[PDB]
């Protein structure tokens, strides 16, 4: 059962510092779990060559060549990270 | 160079409240809310 | 001037706000009110 | 136009905009003033 949104107000900083959240925790989920993102999850492939394995399964296998996989892209992957910022006001703001 | 040196004071008129102190010291108050930080971002007071 | 007394919103705005959002307010004014015609039968209307 | 910050209708920041430009114009532009007279004489009466 969803609720209603009566009396818009002005939000000229929610689809700023809100929207992007509040509806990943909308009221109305069940489960909220934690999970690998795009970009990883594709690294667990099944059809393990790196490790040859006597079997026709998902077997361990899969788990150890997709630890070796993760493994040598952080060897790789020295990033920095750099960005800019708004500038919002702090006593019209509930969260301390 | 007294122009540039008006221009900063004047900055420095409105921005780091402990700076101006006149004679007044209460209307001064009175136009500095609006900064809305006792303390002012870069960014900002390069485009002020 | 009871032709320009437009004063439009409606209080749940006034009430749903981020506590400062400072906005406007008209304000009538009639004191010195005239004497209505000598034909009006009788102000029966509610003016809250 | 001056405050970079991310705000909700209007709250003291128009105000203190406000407040720099008069500010800014009265610092500039010195003026002095030039009119013009007549000739009355005495019919200007009882008005001291």
């Amino acid at each position: 059962n969803m609720p209603k949104q009566t009396y818009n107000p002005i939000d000229n900083l929610a689809k700023i510092l809100y929207l992007p959240s509040l509806e990943k925790f909308k009221y109305g989920t069940g489960i909220v779990q934690l999970n690998y993102s795009p970009h990883i999850s594709k690294l667990y492939q099944n059809t393990n060559n790196i490790i040859n394995t006597i079997t026709d399964g998902i077997t361990y296998a899969n788990r150890t060549e997709f630890f070796i996989r993760v493994m040598v892209l952080m060897m790789m992957d020295r990033k920095i990270l750099t960005m800019e910022f708004y500038d919002v006001d702090t006593s019209a703001i509930s969260n301390t | 160079i007294d122009a540039i040196c008006s221009v900063e004071g004047i900055l420095l008129l409105i921005l780091s409240r402990q700076t101006t102190i006149p004679g007044y010291e209460d209307e001064l108050n009175k136009l500095r809310t609006g900064i809305s930080q006792p303390k002012v971002t870069e960014r900002q007071y390069r485009r002020a | 001037d009871v032709r320009q007394f437009m004063n439009t919103t409606k209080a749940e705005t006034l009430l749903i706000s981020n506590k400062s959002i400072v906005h406007e307010i008209m304000f009538f004014d009639n004191a010195l009110q005239p004497k209505m015609s000598s034909d009006t039968l009788a102000l029966s209307e509610a003016v809250y």
